C-alpha cells in the first residue's frame, strides 16, 4: 500500500520529486509522516530477518536522506531510531 | 532470485528423490525432497519457507489449480495438489495480496485424498472450472480427480477414475506431458514416442479422445509439404507442446517443438464440436545464427539450421513468444527466444505477402 | 517452519 | 553460548585498549574487510579522532 501513495521514497532517484511535494502537502499529513517512516522502516527492519538483503539495505538508506532533507514532527527521535534500525541490517 | 540457502540445505539432505517447480503467476516457487514439501516467495529477499511434511510418500508431482466453484470459502484462491507414491493429496490455499510485494499464502487441509493407484503421476493440469486431469510414464492414461462438498453415503467427498480404459494388447508408451486449452475445451497429451493425443470435454464430467496423432502421421503431412527436411524425420522427438487459443486462432490449434528445433503448427477440424482430425500445415524452421561474444557481419528457405539441435525445452505463450532451452552443451544451457515482428506483420501488404516474420 | 494447516470448516461452505 | 562469551571477551580486550596507534591500524584493515557497521559501534574516542583526520 504505502508503495502505491508513492509518498516515502524507496528508490534514491524519486527523493528529489518526494522531498518537494512534501512542501505542499496538507499538515494533516505531515504530522503522521513520523509514524509512517518508522512503520515502514519497521516493516523493511521485520523483512529482513526472515539480491533481496541489498534491495532491502538500499531502500533503508532511502528513507534516512528522505527524513534527513524533510523537517517535521519529532524529527530528532525519528531521525535516529530509522538510523538505528538500519545499522542492525547490516 | 537466488534460491534461498535452506531448501538448499533441505536439498542436499535428500536420500533418493528432489524435484523443483514453478508458480509464477502467484510468485511462487516449489521444491520437493523426498516426502517433504517447501513453498517460498521468489519475489522476497529473505523468504520464509512454507512447508508441508505431512506427506508420507515421495513426492512426485505437484501443481496450483483453480477451485471447484461451490466447494470452498470465497478466501481460497487455488487448490494445491499433491502426488505422491501413494496419495493424491488436495490443499486449500489463499494466496491474497498482503501487502506490498507477492501474494502472502497459506495452506488448508480438506480431508481429501485418493489412492494413487498403479500409473504413476508426473503431470496434474487444471482447467477454468477446476477439473483437475493427472499422467505419467507408466502409461498414456489420463485420470481425472473429482471433489464434493457433501458427505454422502454412496459417494464419496474425492475420487480419481480413469478416463481411457484400455483393454488387453498393450505397447510400452508413456506420457511427456499434459497440456489445456479451455478455450475449445479440449486436453492434449504428448507421449514418448511422440504421439499427440486429443480429447474432448464434451461434458462437464466426461472426457473423450477424439484424435491420435503418432509421428508416422506427422511425417506423412510433413513429405507432401512442398519441401523436406533432414531436420525431421522418424528418429526426430516431439520434446513440447503449446496450446493455441480460439481467440488467436481459428485453424491452427496446436504447436509441437521438435528437439532439432522445429516449430510444426498443427490444424484441427471438425467433419461438421470436437474436432475429428488434425493436420501439419505450416513449419517454422530454425534461425542460422548461433550465439557470439563477438558482434559478426550478418531469402531462401532455411530447412537445415542446427542452432537449435538440441531442444530439450520449449514453451509458447500468447500471441507468439517463443523460449527454447538449447542443450548444445552437458553443463550449460542457451536461450533461445523471439517474438512475431508484429510491425513488419500489420505494414506488409497485400495479404498474400504475409509470412511469420 | 510447518505451515499451519487452517480447518476445512472456513475452507469449504456453508 | 560459550562461543559468544569468548567473542565478547576477546572485543573487550582491543576496544578498551589503550595503544590508540593499535586502534587506528585495527580501523584502517576494519574497512578493508568491508566491515563497515563494526567501525560506528566503536564507543571508544580514538575512533572519533581517527574518522576526523
Amino acid at each position: 500500500i504505502i508503495e502505491r501513495l508513492k509518498l516515502v521514497p524507496l528508490n534514491q532517484e524519486s527523493v528529489e520529486e518526494r522531498v518537494a511535494a512534501f512542501r505542499n502537502f496538507s499538515d494533516e499529513i505531515r504530522h503522521n509522516l513520523s509514524e509512517v517512516l518508522l512503520a515502514t522502516m519497521n516493516i523493511l527492519f521485520t523483512q529482513f530477518k526472515r539480491d533481496r538483503d541489498s534491495q532491502l539495505r538500499s531502500q533503508a538508506r532511502t528513507l534516512i536522506t528522505f527524513a534527513g532533507m524533510i523537517p517535521y514532527r519529532t524529527s530528532g527521535d525519528t531521525n535516529a531510531r530509522l538510523v538505528q534500525m538500519e545499522v542492525l541490517m547490516n | 532470485h537466488n534460491i534461498p540457502d535452506k531448501v538448499f540445505e533441505h536439498l542436499n539432505a535428500g536420500e533418493v528423490f528432489t524435484k523443483l517447480g514453478l508458480f509464477a503467476e502467484i510468485g511462487y516457487a516449489w521444491a520437493s525432497i523426498d516426502s517433504s514439501l517447501f513453498l517460498w516467495d521468489y519475489t522476497h529477499p529473505n523468504p520464509e519457507l512454507i512447508g508441508y511434511e505431512e506427506a508420507t510418500h515421495t513426492i512426485t508431482a505437484v501443481a496450483l489449480v483453480p477451485p471447484k466453484p461451490g466447494v470452498f470459502v470465497k478466501t481460497i484462491t487455488h487448490v494445491l495438489v499433491v502426488a505422491t507414491t501413494s496419495e493424491i493429496i488436495l490443499l486449500g490455499v489463499s494466496a491474497t495480496p498482503t501487502p506490498s510485494g507477492s501474494k502472502s499464502l497459506t495452506l488448508y487441509s480438506t480431508r481429501m485424498s485418493v489412492h494413487r493407484g498403479g500409473s504413476d503421476v508426473s503431470f496434474i493440469v487444471g482447467t477454468k472450472d477446476g477439473r483437475i486431469f493427472l499422467g505419467g510414464e507408466s502409461d498414456t492414461d489420463i485420470h481425472e480427480i473429482f471433489y464434493q462438498q457433501e458427505e454422502r453415503w454412496f459417494s464419496s467427498r474425492c475420487g480419481k477414475i480413469n478416463h481411457s480404459h484400455p483393454f488387453g494388447s498393450r505397447q510400452q508408451e508413456w506420457l511427456r506431458g499434459l497440456y489445456v486449452d479451455d478455450t475449445r475445451n479440449l486436453l492434449y497429451s504428448l507421449s514418448n514416442r511422440s504421439t499427440i493425443r486429443t480429447y474432448h470435454m464434451e461434458g462437464p464430467e466426461k472426457l473423450t479422445k477424439v484424435i491420435e496423432k503418432d509421428k508416422t502421421s506427422c511425417l506423412r503431412d510433413f513429405a507432401h509439404m512442398a519441401d523436406s527436411s533432414p531436420l525431421f524425420t522418424d528418429k526426430t522427438n516431439i520434446v513440447a507442446l503449446s496450446p493455441i487459443p480460439a481467440t488467436e486462432a481459428s485453424k491452427l490449434h496446436l504447436m509441437a517443438l521438435t528437439d532439432t528445433g522445429c516449430r510444426l503448427f498443427l490444424s484441427a477440424t471438425s467433419s461438421a464440436l470436437a474436432p475429428q482430425s488434425m493436420q501439419l500445415q505450416f513449419v517454422k524452421f530454425p534461425p542460422r545464427e548461433s550465439p557470439t561474444r563477438i558482434r559478426t557481419l550478418n531469402s531462401q528457405l532455411d530447412k537445415t539450421s542446427r542452432a537449435l539441435d538440441p531442444s530439450a525445452l520449449g514453451f509458447r505463450f500468447s500471441p507468439g513468444y517463443f523460449f527454447d532451452v538449447v542443450r548444445k552443451h552437458p553443463n550449460q544451457d542457451m536461450l533461445f527466444v523471439s517474438a512475431p515482428d508484429t510491425g513488419r506483420i500489420k505494414v506488409t501488404q497485400p495479404a498474400s505477402a504475409l509470412k511469420y516474420f | 517452519r510447518k505451515a499451519k494447516l487452517l480447518p476445512m470448516e472456513e475452507a469449504l461452505l456453508p | 553460548t560459550l562461543a559468544a562469551t569468548k567473542r565478547m571477551e576477546a572485543y573487550n580486550v582491543v576496544n578498551d585498549s589503550s595503544d590508540e596507534v593499535f586502534h587506528f591500524d585495527l580501523y584502517e584493515w576494519y574497512i578493508e574487510k568491508g566491515w563497515t557497521d563494526r567501525i560506528l559501534s566503536i564507543d571508544s574516542p580514538h575512533v572519533i579522532t581517527y574518522l576526523q583526520r
